[PDB]
């Protein structure tokens, strides 16, 4: 930048801070510890929707944009304090730092996937879930020298690119021209600045669950500096702005190079429609869900109260919380306790490459350890590892030959089942994770109560339990899913009549006492939700109806007739 | 006049120099089949996709380029950097003139072009490869079994002379940052260049390692002699353009590996290395007739010519090695289930099990053999290797292939992925964070031994047999006891012949499945259907009548035969 | 001080520079602070309206999301005041154990896991531990010589409870455990070094019976995976 796009910068922000973002660095300068790093979120859209010249320097060089950004926010900073009637009840802060977020949205500065060579230089960004973390740490990042000649005491900067490290220089940068190359090093003989700044090296990955990202996705490594660490632990989902740089290592005598690109962070954030519109206004219901079920598995027989209950398990749910502030779950389970060969498997199985943020597995073929969590450790050094219950958070989770696990399996499918979570506890990593996910269930068997090999609490888990020429010519004329998946997609996101018939329904299933009877707790009232909104869900409605309710019987019924009492 | 002659050439610009005439020469080349090739793709990959039969057209638009084969075999790396300046030089000059009518109604920075040549002949087999093919420019064809992942790699630095100013734009070996030891002009030799990592000069691309095996015959060319395999340097827009398992022609230069790997023992270490550095790669993914025209129990009894009996087991195998129809509807993403069927051998020892599936890995294609007993998970799933790559196991490397398994009875968690395999047509991977799905799409063959030795029992199949009812449902061919032309045959129907399920063979088969029925899983009936349409690629035909499927119903019969006795 | 005390340490803040890992992936940090201490102190109205229904009260507020188990909670509320520590310091009179042990012995499904959460975590040194990925040094002092002395799962509980979740699956990784129940200490053996390390603990914990659902003829010593030396 020259001095002309330097002093546009410079006077655009400076009319910004002294008109708006006040109250920011009041709150800032209120604070009481003085060296602290402070950081300043600006929305870069609004920002550069007030200049056109600002968003140019900025894409054009970033780092110096953002100093005088700093250079700014610290000269306004001062004015505010100036302006206060009592100055001395607040203090200066001089480390400030812009931190730009909101990007205008557009595939060159938001991206989905990791950064290339071509991004080098560029101010972007990247979209994760984070894999890994480091220690907070504590080292030295400029140092300070002194002339043999002038005495005057000048500093250096530690290269970035170079993994922070010092080259000696041999010009005297005094007011004075010096022709001194004589230079004595002051970093440790004494200790009177504290010129030290954070760092921490974190480890994200490319989302799997997102459309963008294909089938192995790609890790990159972010540096986080100065009030920029602690903000963020392994398995957080990150929008993480900054710069794509490169830090190498050359070759040596006996050791080989490495080049490697980074993302030095400025910012961390915690995170065909016209035909979805008239295909709703059709639904508002019966006969748009002939048409979901028969689109969700076509290549079945039959089998309507499968293909609605699958419905109302990728339609629900949505959380809640009650008085004791107790999140109260969403998420559907549904049971198929079917003979093999019946086709259950092919239902779990399409419906798992049919649905975006979607797992699946075959009971016995993993175990816990591929369930749930994982101390993975190397060294004194340890991490969190996800399983399908986990890798299924805000997704469905799939488990033929369901009976066919470990009591200790479906001990960690309990938890799952009735908490939204999974305790950690292996090694020396214990911690609680949240596993908010539905679990689609198939169970190969041996009335409906003795061929089924789960407790009778795993049984109780489960919101529905459904047993399993015209098939020939059926399979001879066969001889979408991307609209399904965008269906269920936009629908995902979306009363007294219906805990009447709810409690009326299950009244007369507790009047008439025999020697069977559980206990409600939540699995009821939270799929009479799910179910609830399903049907409303599936037909893009608001408000749940009789009609919503009515076919809600009619599934229950037929699945406490024919399959395993609750 | 050559904007951009630094970013081909590290020499100083001088129109004596003798590049001048081969620059000019593929530039006429260039603006005379200007309009045969697309420009916006040409700059926004940064290369250009050339046929080598074009070159050697022989005519007027390559009337100054009459030695184009043997100077690009000889000299590659500068017949290609000429023709990368030419083709630079010929888009720039068309920008010029477009910005220049736009402004009427003039910087115009074109980046690197890629000179890229591809169908390049002779085509060279990797085992006639040597040390003396050292800068010359070779095409190979080989199948693709280890692809690293993506890498960045600095090609060129930068640096600014401070004697006279100048900028050159020098070239790194190995990646390996070296300073210049004088300054191209021949004026000053300042000796003392600074750095510019952030110029246009200093050259950054993206880089991939990849392996590739020769295309061995199984039987012919495997008399003492092992796959030569050999490493591949993908850059810019070559990256990522191949999986593990497909067959590339790869065209490019032969230069000098140095890292150097290892080690040990003992020992495949080596110094003294080769690689490739890949200029263009293409991705493809009458005695027949004699035979054609008894050719069923022909083909089974050609199978294994020493393996007495077992008429039936060498009929599956048949079935097996053509498959069935691949039925994806690509237009509708409709999954076409599976088309490769899966056989089991359920015999005592003594009956030549081992040798069926020799057979089978050698009648193939693509064949692989793996043993019972020293198993790993690695040796049939995925295998993962962190710095990270994913490395194709033997039911990856059984891809369009055949994978035999023997002594399965034996193999304990290293197995049961088999299953995911033989379902999925895919593998799952989930280890050190990594979660992907691999490709699959192998027939497996398989053979055991009976719990209890000798089973001419009470018994059944599911109660003698070393094996649950996991993956006994899993196989479309249960058989209980107790060569290269029909290679090219069968290769042949694989390629030639896509079958489809006519309605008399459908009518048999709905007459066995009612009769069936009356006597009182779902896999049965599209094992029927599998080995049908296999029958019919058997055959040579595009559609199976009724005469087929009764031959199926009758070796299916024989499988029921052996069970539920 | 020993490893488990509450200390109090005023000191100068001065760069570490070892630098130590490594590796992977990835706990090493070439950045790196310590602490060079100057002076170390090492110690060893809302309650008076709860005091004045109350064993039930704090009964029930253990685990809120856990049905039934009053009298499971009953003991869990015991475990968690304790007992009398009477050890005579002018006698030398051990106190025997104040600290007194849970056994949660129940089919899966009921929330016997959930029970051993809540007791590490209303407890103020609470120490939560699955029985399936088990190592030694994980409940034992753990030696790592160059020698210094780990706390384990059994040492990290002193003066608190320590859960262990599906015991049952656990092997020779637990019979330790036995020894801390008993002597409120920790035996260490290993390359020549022999000591005794502090435990004074509360042990509670939750196993599976042998045949599943054991609503049958048999008693506790017969249907649960444990014999009688931990019963
Ligand atoms: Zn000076
Ligand atoms: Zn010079």
């Amino acid at each position: 930048m020259n001095s002309d796009q330097v002093t546009l910068v410079g006077q655009v922000f400076e009319s910004y801070v002294s008109e708006y973002h006040k109250n920011d660095i009041l709150l800032i300068l209120k604070e009481r510890d003085e060296d602290a790093h402070y950081p300043v979120v600006v929305n870069a859209m609004t920002l550069f929707e007030t200049n056109m010249e600002i968003g140019e320097y900025f894409n054009m060089f970033p780092s110096e944009v953002l100093t005088i950004f700093d250079s700014a926010l610290r000269r306004s900073a001062l004015t505010i304090l100036q302006s206060l009637s009592q100055p001395e009840a607040v203090s200066m802060k001089q480390n400030l730092h812009a931190r730009i977020s909101g990007l205008p949205v557009c595939p060159e500065l938001v991206r989905e996937h990791i950064p290339k060579t071509k991004d080098v230089g560029h101010f972007l960004s990247v979209t994760g879930t984070v894999i890994r973390t480091s220690l907070v740490k504590v080292l030295e990042f400029e140092r300070d020298y002194m002339c043999n000649k002038c005495k005057h005491v000048f500093v250096i900067k530690a290269d970035f690119e170079q993994y922070y490290t010092f080259c000696r220089p041999s010009s005297c940068p005094s007011l004075e021209s010096c022709d001194s190359s004589k230079f004595t090093c002051l970093s440790g003989l004494s200790s009177s600045p504290t010129r030290c700044r954070d760092y921490q090296e974190i480890k994200i990955q490319e989302q799997v669950q997102r459309l963008s990202v294909g089938s192995i996705p790609r890790s990159m490594k972010v540096i986080l500096e100065d009030d920029l660490v602690d903000s963020c632990k392994s398995g957080d989902d990150l929008t993480i702005y900054g710069i794509v740089m490169q830090r190498w290592k050359p070759f040596q005598q006996d050791v080989r190079c490495e080049v490697e690109i980074v993302l030095k962070a400025n910012y961390i954030q915690v995170n065909v429609q016209k035909e979805f519109e008239d295909f709703w206004e059709y639904y508002k219901p019966f006969a748009g869900r002939n048409v979901i079920l028969a689109s969700l598995c076509p290549q079945v027989f039959g089998m309507y109260l499968v293909k609605l209950a699958v419905a109302m398990v990728l339609a629900g749910g949505i959380q809640r919380t009650d008085a004791t502030g107790t999140r109260v779950r969403g998420e559907s389970h549904l049971l198929l306790v079917g003979d093999p060969g019946t086709g259950k498997s092919q239902f779990l199985k399409y419906a798992a490459k049919i649905t975006p943020r979607s797992v699946l597995t075959t009971g016995i073929g993993s175990t816990s350890a591929g369930l749930t969590v994982t101390a993975v450790k190397d060294s004194g050094e340890w991490n969190l590892e996800a399983g399908a219950l986990v890798l299924a958070d805000a997704g469905l989770c799939c488990i033929d030959e369901f009976n066919s696990l470990k009591e200790h399996d479906r001990t960690s499918i309990h938890e799952a089942m009735e908490q939204q979570t999974i305790s950690v506890a292996k090694a020396g990593l214990v911690c609680k994770l949240n596993t908010r996910t539905t679990i689609l269930a198939a169970t190969n068997p041996k009335s409906v109560s003795v061929n089924i090999a789960l407790g009778s609490p795993l049984l109780s888990r489960f919101d529905l339990i459904l047993v399993l020429r015209i098939i020939s010519s059926f399979i001879l004329e066969n001889k979408s899913m991307e609209k399904m998946k965008t269906y269920f997609c936009l629908i995902r996101n979306l009363s007294d009549v219906g805990n009447q018939v709810l409690l009326r329904y299950y009244q007369m299933q507790r009047q008439s006492d025999c020697r069977n009877a559980a206990r409600t707790t939540i699995r009821l009232l939270e799929s009479l939700i799910r179910l609830a909104e399903a049907h409303a869900r599936l037909m893009f409605r608001d408000t749940v109806t009789l009609e919503d309710a009515i076919t809600v019987v009619s599934v229950m019924e037929s699945s406490m007739q024919g399959g395993a009492l609750l | 006049p050559y904007k951009g002659w630094k970013l081909y050439f590290s020499e100083v610009y001088s129109d004596s120099s003798p590049l001048i005439e081969k620059i000019q020469a593929f530039e006429k080349f260039f603006t005379r089949h200007i309009d045969l090739y697309d420009k916006d793709e040409i700059e926004r990959k940064g290369s250009i996709l050339v046929d080598f039969k074009e070159l050697t057209e022989g005519g007027e638009v390559t009337n100054l380029i009459p030695d184009i084969a043997t100077e690009l075999r000889d000299a590659p790396e500068k017949t290609l950097a000429c023709m990368g300046l030419a083709i630079h030089q010929v888009l720039t000059k068309d920008l010029e003139r477009h910005a220049a009518e736009l402004q009427a109604q003039t910087m115009v920075n074109v980046p690197h072009i890629h000179a890229r040549v591809y169908n390049y002949e002779p085509l060279t087999q990797l085992k006639n490869v040597r040390a003396n093919y050292y800068g010359k420019y070779i095409a190979l064809r080989g199948t693709v079994v280890r692809v690293s992942n993506i890498k960045p790699l600095c090609t060129k630095m930068a640096f600014l002379c401070a004697a006279c100013g100048e900028i050159q734009s020098f070239p790194l070996p190995d990646g390996k940052y070296s300073l210049p030891t004088k300054c191209p002009v021949p004026v000053c030799r300042g000796r003392s260049f600074t750095a510019l990592r952030s110029s246009p000069l200093t050259v950054t691309m993206d880089w991939q390692s990849i392996k590739i095996q020769e295309l061995m015959s199984d039987d012919q060319r495997e008399a003492g002699r092992i796959p030569r395999t050999i490493e591949c340097e993908l850059v810019h827009d070559l990256v990522d353009s191949c999986v593990p398992g497909d067959t590339v022609t790869i065209t490019g230069i032969v230069k000098v590996s140095n890292a150097e790997e290892g080690s040990r023992n003992k020992n495949d270490k080596c110094m003294f290395l080769l690689y490739i550095e890949a200029n263009s790669i293409s991705n493809s993914k009458y005695a027949i007739q004699e035979i054609q025209a008894n050719l069923f129990k022909l083909i089974v009894n050609s199978l294994c010519p020493v393996i007495f009996g077992h008429e039936l087991v060498k009929a599956g195998l048949a079935l097996a090695l053509f498959g069935g129809s691949q039925k994806y509807a690509d237009d509708k993403n409709r999954i076409p289930i599976r088309g490769d069927p899966h056989i089991l051998v359920v015999g005592d020892p003594g009956l030549g099990k081992s040798q069926m599936l020799q057979a089978a890995c050698n009648v193939a294609p693509r064949g692989v053999y793996v043993c019972g007993n020293t198993t790993t998970t690695s040796g049939l799933t995925v295998t993962l290797s962190k710095d990270f790559a994913l490395e194709a196991g033997a039911l990856v490397l059984g891809d369009q292939g055949i994978c035999g398994i023997d002594e399965f009875d034996k193999m304990g968690n290293q197995h049961q992925a088999l299953l995911e395999a033989m379902e999925q047509q895919s593998i799952s991977l989930a280890k050190a964070g990594v979660v992907c799905s691999l490709p699959a799409r192998t027939s497996i063959i398989a053979a055991a031994n009976p719990v209890g030795g000798h089973y001419n029992k009470a018994k059944t199949v599911s109660e003698n047999l070393k094996m649950g009812s996991a993956l006994l449902s899993r196989f479309d061919l249960v058989f209980i006891l107790l060569h290269q032309l029909l290679r090219k045959y069968i290769g042949y129907a694989r390629q030639y012949v896509y079958p489809r399920l006519s309605t008399e063979a459908a009518r048999v088969l709905q007459d066995f499945y009612l009769e069936l029925r009356k006597q009182s899983t779902t896999r049965q009936l599209e094992s029927l259907i599998r080995l049908t349409e296999a029958r019919a690629r058997l055959e040579l035909r595009e559609e199976a009548t009724k005469e087929d499927a009764e031959d199926i119903v009758e070796i299916m019969k024989y499988s029921m035969l052996g069970t539920y006795s």
